């Protein structure tokens, strides 16, 4: 029952595609209030539409200095994965192949 | 940028009564499940200060009184009940993107009883006339409301050139508001005229509350 | 704990350059973005951009780009903002503010920047006298510049009755005034004196309201 994260997040390891097209991040939390929820999110390029979904069941900021895994299915094409509320706001571009 | 539109620009509200503000966002500013959007009070010469964070929780310290709420574009934040010590401006703000911007403000009046003002005159000082200087000074102290009309007359005839006005931030104690008309002469102009008068006319009476002095 | 304090009001010509400071004590520096904000007179709210001390990282509102350089050191626990180029628009009061959660829960009280060509200059003050149950005397403070003034009465002794005005500007000088309100049994057999402070000038004026007779 944890609230979200409200510091910032570096990133540890930049995304990389599974061989299942899911993708997987690694983010270090700078800041406190930890325990806390990371915020994530995936939207479309205009930043109008949430799109995609989170595989990682919670992503909570545990330790101090370390990395927090994430995975998650973003949709096909271009997306934006954003991680953290404002300033901090990581905004990385993601393009996934194929189609539904 | 996303623009936060604050309603109404001022408003009076009377002591134990409830007052809403309203701020509309031109675009979502909700991220992650949660809105984006805090209301800060802000009171003459302080910073402003954090009532409310993510449209709705209330931060630590801050009375019950104050309540926001919203989701997406549209937001309120209720006083209730109003009490003296809230006559301050009221401003909301989105941090969901970059740049972070704020509404425009909402000042919110006490309204208290009618008050006619303390009316005192006073003639220029001994220091500042050896100086060539001749400053007549009028306090209209502790009225409400703050709608007042100060007239000044030399001999009876109307003066309006060299009339300097200053009014005080409504009082968070007792809802008043005071002013300072300072009507500013040559020596030698004050020298020739003898009758000085300092004319208020206030809401609580048709009567104007008049103060003057002779120069002898 | 949590503290912001801020260097003092300054004024600097057109065109010239100033940097403010925001001295932070009370929370880890480094684990929060300290924030600015601009207000002109009589306006409203603009944020200008915030710093994480912890890397330097930066995020500015774009219209403050080329006018602020936002700096802070670690060592010790201070965060600057360099404004350039400076014209009439720049003259406001800046806040510094730390975002200890989803907002601005700590402020520094405000530095005053007058962007003016206008030389330093003390105020004359003037004792008020009337010219029945409750007297009000006053102070009248002329032609000074910059902002601000401190006016007390008593040595802060006299608090109560007490109205002090906004200063008013004409021909690049600033007039004030200030009220007391005593029972006419006190008054002139206790003291009335207001105490002027204009610290750009390095003044300090007491003046002892006596009775006009
Ligand atoms: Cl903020």
């Amino acid at each position: 029952s944890y609230s979200m994260c409200t510091g910032k997040f570096k990133v540890v390891k930049e995304i990389a595609e599974t061989q299942h097209g899911t993708i997987v991040i690694r983010v270090q939390y700078e800041g406190d209030g930890s325990p806390c929820k990371i915020p994530f999110e995936i939207m479309d390029l205009e930043k109008r539409h949430v799109l995609g979904r989170l595989i990682t069941v919670n992503p909570i900021v545990t330790e101090k200095d370390s990395p927090v895994n994430i995975e998650a299915e973003p949709p096909f094409g271009d997306s934006y994965i954003i991680i953290g509320v404002e300033p901090g706001q990581l905004k990385l571009n993601w393009f996934k192949k194929g189609s539904s | 940028n996303i623009v936060m539109t604050q309603s109404p620009t001022s408003l009076a509200v009377s002591l134990g009564q409830r007052a809403t503000i309203s701020c509309r966002a031109s675009e979502s500013v909700d991220s992650f499940g949660k809105s984006f959007m805090h209301f800060y009070q802000q009171k003459p010469g302080q910073p402003p200060k954090l009532l409310i964070h993510l449209a709705s929780n209330l931060e630590s310290g801050v009375p019950a009184r104050f309540t926001g709420r919203g989701s997406r574009t549209d937001f309120t934040l209720t006083i209730d009940p109003v009490e003296a010590d809230d006559a301050a401006t009221y401003y909301c703000q989105q941090n969901n993107e970059v740049p972070f911007t704020f509404g425009s403000g909402t000042k919110l009046e006490v309204k208290r009883a009618d008050a006619a003002p303390t009316v005192s005159i006073f003639p220029p000082s001994s220091e500042q006339l050896t100086s060539g200087g001749a400053s007549v000074v009028c306090f209209l102290n502790n009225f409400y409301p703050k709608d007042i009309n100060v007239k000044w007359k030399i001999d009876g005839s109307e003066r309006q050139n060299g009339v300097l006005n200053s009014w005080t931030d409504q009082d968070s104690k007792d809802s008043t508001y005071s002013m300072s008309s300072t009507l500013t002469l040559t020596k030698d102009e004050y020298e020739r005229h003898n009758s000085y008068t300092c004319e208020a006319t206030h809401k609580t009476s048709t009567s104007p509350i008049v103060k003057s002095f002779n120069r002898n | 704990q949590v503290q912001l304090q801020q260097s003092g009001a300054e004024v600097a010509r057109p065109g010239a350059s100033v940097k403010l400071s925001c001295k932070a004590s009370g929370y880890t520096f480094t684990s929060y973005w300290l924030q600015w904000v601009k207000q002109r007179p009589g306006q409203g709210l603009e944020w200008i951009g915030a710093i994480w001390p912890g890397d330097d990282d930066t995020r500015y509102a774009q219209k403050f780009q080329g006018k602020a350089t936002m700096t802070a050191d670690k060592s010790s626990s201070t965060a600057y903002i360099q404004l350039s180029n400076l014209a009439s628009e720049d003259s406001a009061v800046y806040y510094c503010a730390r975002k200890g959660g989803f907002a601005m829960d700590y402020w520094g009280q405000g530095t005053s920047v007058t962007v003016s060509s206008a030389k330093t200059t003390p105020p004359s003050v003037y004792p008020l006298a009337p010219g029945n149950s409750m007297v009000t005397l006053g102070c009248l403070v002329k032609g000074y510049f910059p902002e601000p003034v401190t006016v007390t009465w008593n040595s802060g002794s006299l608090s109560s009755g007490v109205h002090t005005f906004p200063a008013v500007l004409q021909s690049d000088l600033y007039t004030l005034s200030s009220s007391v309100t005593v029972p006419s049994s006190t008054w002139p057999s206790e003291t009335v004196t207001c105490n002027v402070a204009h610290p750009a000038s390095s003044t300090k004026v007491d003046k002892k309201i006596e009775p006009r007779d």
